[PDB]
């Protein structure tokens, strides 16, 4: 499950996400508005 | 007229209040000049400043009092 | 095997050194019984033999020196050091003879003859040491007997020990003077550190005499005090011990100055009061004696102030003494120059690494440069007493040094008994109520507060809390200055006063009440946060049932009447002073109370609560039925709560002349009070 | 206490050296199985009186 | 009880009587042969008064039977010295004690 | 100064006095070194501590004055003067860089505006002085204690005004 | 609002993900053959080689090394701060419980042959090394962090009872020493049997000064002397001169 939380959790590891564009080449390009994306949890390796 | 020990105590406090505080001293400049020599690697004043900086830079939740720092800061300020 | 063979068997050497470390560890911080037990594993002859062995490895040498110090000399040195910051001088013929300079006037040059530090007569009070002789064939004492006396400490001959220490230090100095290739212990540090540590401990404990001090001073620097040790090349570890020795000698100088000042004070007062009596006989006098002594001394400016009637010779004596005091401190070859030059040279030669050495040497330098400021700061502690009270003072000191010894130890039943006995003994002494200023200067109330803080910080020992509370109340009941000094812990006392038991006896709330009572200045300085905390406690008490009453099998009641009475009485003490009310506190209390109606109990509730008369009649009926009662009785507590509340509310009323002046605030407060309690209820009650 | 013992010894095995040894040191006549000694109260052999 | 064996003979006439004080030099070791106490190490003779429960039973009973200047050895069973509790950190429980006692002076 | 974390005491007073002693006259080298150190460290503790120290400076209190009169009004005036003198000497000499840095810290994660804090303290002091005058309007003569309180309050106000003047003396348009 | 984070935290998170996956697989593989004696099995998740966990443990050991004592003051302070932060992150994500569970699973076997009776001879060559590395990584994780050391306050018996084990005695002793040094409060729950067990360890394993240091650490609690401990040590170690 996914939650909103404050406090020391702002400095813990479970609050980190990674953004992956659907493009493979030049995946480091600046994000366009409305561009499709995937969001990944770093520590658990799961996608919302 | 009065017990001797009480009279001595009031005399001590009065003498402290009246005569001792009136006197003046000017040892600050002489002390700084002596500490700034480095005659025959930092000089002693440099080491004192570095020690106080090291004390200040430590990681702690509160700054405890340090009478040595206050006295030496007063001396430096008056110099 | 021979122990010296450990010079090549490293594993056994390491194991034995750590074994000695464990021996020291199990004896630390007042383990006198364990010291007595240890006195059978390493006896006196072994220690005295190992002190002089020149072929021992360094670690074993240091370990044996430390073991001797820890077994025999640690506790007495700790106590004496803990009681070295205060000067008490008795008015005796020996005190009168003390002078700043030696009597010889044949030398009239600038330096005159300063005199050797630490040599001369001193009269400051210091209790002696107590020891016991070890013996392992004595009959067993009463098994399990509580409140057994303290274990004292093992004994050892001291004169032979100090002679041996002096001889070893001289031998080490001679050995180091020749630049030998085989230092004792394998290095200079192992050669020098233990001997200096032992010498410093023996010096602090006060064992050496005048000749021994002269020998030590000559060893320090032969030229200044009529190859030397200060001018050799040493590492930092030796320099730390050197700094310790110099610190001891400087402390001795300061003590000598204080004692000389006290002696001159005695002589001057004795001379002056007879002249005042004669002058009054010949003939202003309505001023208090402090103002008189202030006025008599107002001639520092050097002019013949007619405001002071002092003749010429008395002023001459005072001026001569002031000049001598000024030239003694060097404001207008010696110890100060030697220390300053040595410290400056040490700082110049190399870049110091250890912070403690830097701190010590700079403290020494600061003390040396500002001679007069140190004496100025040391005076607020000095004190003089009549010679007839000496025997009474010493005992009190021996009591105080007891308590300080038990603050570094984990708490137990025997410790509790010793604390209670010591506090009772201190309370029973008479000088405790004859010299309150001395008691404040010694700062024993801080020690008792520390004991209470340690105990309180589900409590385990309830008796000590009552003992400390009653001692602090008795201390507060003595003088106004003690009351003001205790007033500064009010926030902490109120923070810890919210205990749910209360009936332990004396409680910190009593300490706070004694701190505040009948003092106009202290009452006017009260903050509103404390009152708000007390009101919150009262509301919490009025919302919940009493736990201890329920635990005893009592009928359930929705509130706690036996608890809020204490807070109500504290508020009553806070509001009413010397027969008149203070408007600010009364207004604050009323405004705080009206916003939490549950403080008034069930009777004054607006939601169906019956009036005071009905609940008083109900309580009266309750007191007639043993079934609804049952020491503490329900009806009496219910009656007392409302009686105290009505008393407080009546004391919060404004004065008559304010109503005469027509101020709106007083009329508003009186209208609120009238609306709270109807007249018919009072008439019926 | 002072040590004093008198007796007979054998050349092959009796060899005491100053310092340490069996037990608590101070080895003399009768502290091994190569000597037989007497001291006034006890017969000493094998480090046993 | 206690067993006493003579090492060096003494006077043979003078004996400790009631109300006197005995001055002795002693050395005490366990049954296994390990020394645990000695008054000669401290270089001060031990002094005690007889009949005032100052020391353990066996020491007093042994000293009561010795003459002036005699040197003897005493043995004490556990029920006489420290019983089953022992001396914490010095003597283990249920220990048999051996003493070497010399009587120097009376009163 | 940064290590005190906004707690008043003797150590901060001694530090402020030493800083004023070494900054007297508008020494440019000291200002340059301080600015370089501050911009290099990128720490936020310094200005937070300064703001916390400023928010605890006291003003004239009337109820305390009445309580004392029936028998402490402004006990920390010297510390306030030292603080504002230190700030003025920090801005002394028309040093544009330090003025701009005092208004806004560009490289830090957060920013604090000292000028507005000074204005707020000035507003509080002015309101206290107005209340004092309202109290003393009806009387015909003024007792000594009121005179000394007025004198110390105006002595503080002088330093506050001088600090503001040194803030805007560039001309620093921002 | 989007906030950038330091690369150190991302690296730590990736390492945590991989390590947690691997160790969960190892725990499941260990639990596979619990109580079923046979010559075959999968100690790892899917019978992976046991060298991988050894290499991972060695890398983790290298990761948590304390800074050199010869560095400057400020650099040492910064390195200590970074090490503390990394230890806190790893503890928060939950590796300590994983290590403890692995130790608990492996503790039921007393020797290599007894382990090979359930996992085969091909997997029994790494048992001792794995146990030693697990104790070392636990000691490295809990060192210098009193918050982490506070977790052992209620499981002192679980740590004391393992001193008898003769495969990794030094690691257990080091862990106990670190726990005793960092959290003095635990000194208030020590009882007589623990002290007697330590003294028996000294008797059984020979003359070692680490045991003496451990015994020394039990006498003083941050400035106050804890008598009982001293009395018990004196009564149990001294009188029998052996």
């Amino acid at each position: 499950l996914v939650y909103y939380e404050g406090g020391s959790v702002c400095t813990h590891a479970r609050s980190l996400w990674r953004l992956e564009p659907l493009r493979i080449s030049w995946s480091g390009s600046h994000l366009r508005w409305g561009q499709p994306l995937r969001i990944r949890h770093v520590t658990t390796g799961r996608y919302l | 007229n009065l017990p001797t020990h009480r009279a001595c105590n009031m005399f001590l406090e009065s003498y402290k209040a009246a005569w001792i505080l009136t006197e003046d001293h000017s040892f600050e400049d002489r002390m700084i000049d002596d500490l700034s020599k480095a005659g025959e690697k930092p000089d002693p004043l440099h080491q004192l400043v570095l020690h106080f900086s090291r004390t200040a830079l430590t990681e702690k939740s509160k700054l405890d009092e340090d009478y040595l720092y206050m006295a030496y800061a007063d001396i430096m300020a008056k110099s | 095997m021979d122990i010296l063979e450990l010079s090549e068997r490293l594993d056994l050497q390491q194991f034995h050194s750590h074994t000695l470390r464990l021996y020291r560890a199990v004896c630390a911080l007042g383990n006198n019984r364990v010291a007595h037990a240890l006195c059978s594993h390493v006896d006196q002859a072994q220690l005295l033999h190992a002190l002089e062995d020149a072929h021992l490895p360094g670690p074993l040498r240091a370990g044996y020196y430390d073991l001797l110090i820890s077994i025999h000399l640690e506790s007495a040195c700790r106590s004496r050091r803990s009681m070295l910051s205060e000067y008490i001088v008795p008015l005796t013929p020996e005190t009168r003879a003390i002078t700043l300079f030696p009597p010889g006037k044949r030398t009239e040059n600038g330096p005159r003859r300063h005199g050797l530090p630490g040599v001369g007569v001193t009269t400051s009070l210091r209790p002696p040491h107590h020891f016991s002789a070890p013996c392992f064939v004595a009959a067993l004492p009463a098994v399990g007997a509580a409140e057994a006396p303290a274990r004292l400490s093992p004994s050892i001959p001291l004169e032979a020990l100090r002679d041996k220490a002096l001889r070893m230090l001289g031998e080490a100095v001679r050995d180091g003077g020749q630049h030998a290739r085989d230092p004792v212990g394998g290095s200079v540090e192992f050669q020098f550190v233990p001997v200096l540590k032992l010498v410093s401990t023996l010096l602090v404990m006060g064992i050496f005499g005048d000749e021994d001090v002269k020998q030590i001073l000559k060893m320090i620097e032969p030229e200044v005090f009529t190859e030397g040790l200060l001018q050799m090349k040493l590492p930092e570890s030796v320099k730390l011990q050197m700094c310790n020795l110099l610190e001891y000698f400087c402390d001795q100088e300061l003590q000598h100055r204080v004692e000389s000042l006290a002696a001159f004070a005695e002589r001057y007062v004795d001379k002056l009061q007879a002249n005042q009596r004669d002058r009054y006989g010949i003939l202003e006098f309505r001023s208090p004696p402090q103002e008189q002594i202030n006025m008599l001394l107002h001639f520092k400016d050097g002019e013949d102030e007619e405001d002071c009637p002092l003749p010429d010779e008395i002023r001459q004596d005072l001026l001569e003494f002031h000049q001598d005091l000024l030239t003694h401190c060097g404001i207008q070859q010696s110890l100060q120059e030697l220390v300053s030059h040595t410290v400056v040279r040490w700082a110049q030669e190399d870049f110091v690494q250890s912070p403690e050495l830097v701190r010590a040497m700079f403290s020494l330098l600061h003390r040396q440069y500002d001679g007069l400021g140190e004496l100025l700061r040391a005076l607020p502690r000095a004190y003089t007493i009549s010679p007839s009270s000496v025997e009474d003072t010493m005992s009190l000191l021996e009591c105080l040094g007891q308590i300080r010894s038990l603050l570094i130890v984990q708490m137990g039943p025997q410790e509790e008994n010793l604390m209670i006995q010591s506090i009772g003994n201190i309370m029973n002494n008479k000088v405790f109520y004859q010299h309150p200023n001395l008691m404040r200067a010694l700062g024993m109330h801080e020690t008792v507060m520390e004991v209470m803080v340690n105990v309180l910080g589900e409590i385990r020992f309830p008796k000590m809390v009552t003992s400390c509370c009653r001692f602090l109340c008795y201390f507060c009941r003595i003088s106004r200055q003690n009351q003001r000094s205790m007033f500064d812990h009010l926030s902490y006392l109120l923070e810890n006063s919210g205990i749910g038991l209360g009936m332990q006896g004396s409680t910190p709330l009593d300490v706070a009440a004694a701190s505040v009572i009948d003092n106009n200045e202290l009452a006017l300085a009260l903050q509103e946060q404390d009152l708000e905390k007390v009101v919150s406690y009262l509301a919490g008490c009025g919302l919940q049932s009493c736990p201890m009453l329920l635990a005893k099998g009592y009928p359930d009641i929705g509130w706690n009447p036996c608890g809020g009475e204490r807070y109500l009485d504290f508020l009553r003490f806070a509001v009413f002073v010397n027969g008149e009310s203070v408007e600010e506190n009364a207004n604050v209390v009323v405004r705080l109370l009206i916003r939490k109606p549950e403080c008034f109990g069930p009777a004054l509730r607006g939601e169906g609560g019956s009036g005071l008369l009905a609940t008083i009649e109900e309580a009266i009926r309750i007191s007639e039925d043993p079934a609804r009662d049952g020491r503490v009785h329900l009806g009496h507590a219910i009656m007392s709560f409302y009686a105290a509340l009505i008393d407080l509310l009546g004391r919060c009323a404004p004065e008559m002349h304010l109503i005469q002046a027509g101020k709106g605030e007083a009329l508003r407060i009186r209208a609120i009070l009238r609306s709270l309690v109807p007249l018919d209820d009072l008439v019926g009650i | 206490a002072t040590h004093l013992r008198v007796g007979w010894a054998l050349t092959e095995g009796y060899s005491p050296y100053p310092g340490g040894g069996e037990g608590w040191g101070g080895n003399g006549v009768g502290d091994d199985l190569y000597s037989y000694g007497f001291d006034g109260l006890h017969l000493w052999t094998g480090h046993v009186p | 009880g206690v067993e006493i064996e003579t090492i060096s003979p003494g006077d043979g006439r003078t004996f400790p009587k009631k109300g006197q004080t005995c001055v002795v030099h002693y050395t005490g070791m366990l049954q296994n042969g390990k020394k645990f106490d000695s008054s000669r190490d401290r270089n001060k003779p031990f002094k005690f008064r007889i009949g005032k429960q100052e020391v353990i039973k066996g020491f007093e009973e042994g000293a009561a039977q010795m003459s002036l200047g005699q040197r003897a050895k005493l043995t004490c069973t556990p029920d006489v010295a420290y019983g089953a509790t022992g001396h914490p950190g010095v003597i283990p429980p249920n220990a048999t004690l051996i003493f070497d006692v010399e009587l120097l002076n009376l009163e | 100064i940064s290590a005190c974390k906004g707690e008043t005491g003797a150590m901060v007073s001694s530090t402020l006095k030493l800083g004023i002693s070494i900054l007297n006259g508008g020494n440019a080298d000291v200002q340059q070194k301080m600015l370089d150190y501050l911009k290099d460290k990128k720490e936020v503790g310094f200005f937070q501590s300064i703001q916390a120290l400023m928010q605890t400076c006291s003003v004239l209190d009337l109820n305390a004055f009445e309580r004392q009169n029936k028998a402490k009004v402004m006990a920390d005036d010297e510390f306030t003067q030292d603080l504002f003198r230190f700030l003025q000497l920090l801005c002394e000499g028309h040093n544009n860089d330090f003025q701009n840095y005092l208004r806004t810290q560009t490289g830090n994660t957060t920013t604090i505006n000292i000028i507005i804090c000074t204005v707020d303290y000035l507003l509080r002091l002015q309101e206290s002085i107005s209340d004092f005058y309202w109290y003393y309007s009806g009387k015909d003569v003024i007792e000594e204690q009121g005179k000394r309180n007025f004198s110390k309050a105006m002595s503080v106000a002088k330093q506050v005004f001088n600090s503001l003047t040194e803030y805007i003396q560039g001309p620093c348009t921002g | 609002s989007l906030t950038r984070c330091q690369q150190e935290e991302s690296q730590a998170a990736r390492m945590i993900y991989s390590t947690a996956g691997l160790y969960n697989h190892f725990i499941k593989g260990l639990d596979s053959f619990s109580g079923k004696p046979r010559g075959s099995g999968a100690p790892a998740g899917t019978a992976l080689p046991l060298e991988g966990v050894i290499l991972s443990l060695q890398d983790l050991i290298g990761y948590f090394e304390p800074p050199s004592e010869e560095l400057q003051h400020e650099e040492k302070q910064s390195k200590l701060r970074s090490l503390r932060n990394r230890q806190s992150l790893f503890q928060e994500e939950g590796m300590l419980s994983l290590v403890l569970n692995c130790i608990d699973r492996l503790n039921v076997y007393t020797t290599a042959a007894h382990f090979a009776e359930f996992a085969g001879e091909e997997a029994a060559e790494s048992w001792k090394e794995i146990v030693n590395l697990l104790y070392e990584i636990l000691a490295s994780l809990i060192r210098g962090n009193r918050a982490n050391c506070a977790l052992f306050s209620n499981n002192l018996d679980w740590l004391v009872s393992k001193l008898d084990r003769l495969e990794a005695s030094s690691g257990i002793l080091e862990v106990l020493y670190c726990v005793l040094i960092e959290s003095p409060e635990v000194l208030n729950i020590i009882q007589e049997n623990h002290i007697k067990s330590i003294i028996s360890l000294l008797d059984k394993h020979g003359r070692n000064h680490k045991v003496l240091d451990v015994l020394c650490s039990l006498c003083v609690c941050n400035g106050v002397a804890v008598c009982s401990n001293q009395d018990l040590i004196t009564e149990n170690l001294l009188p029998g001169r052996e």
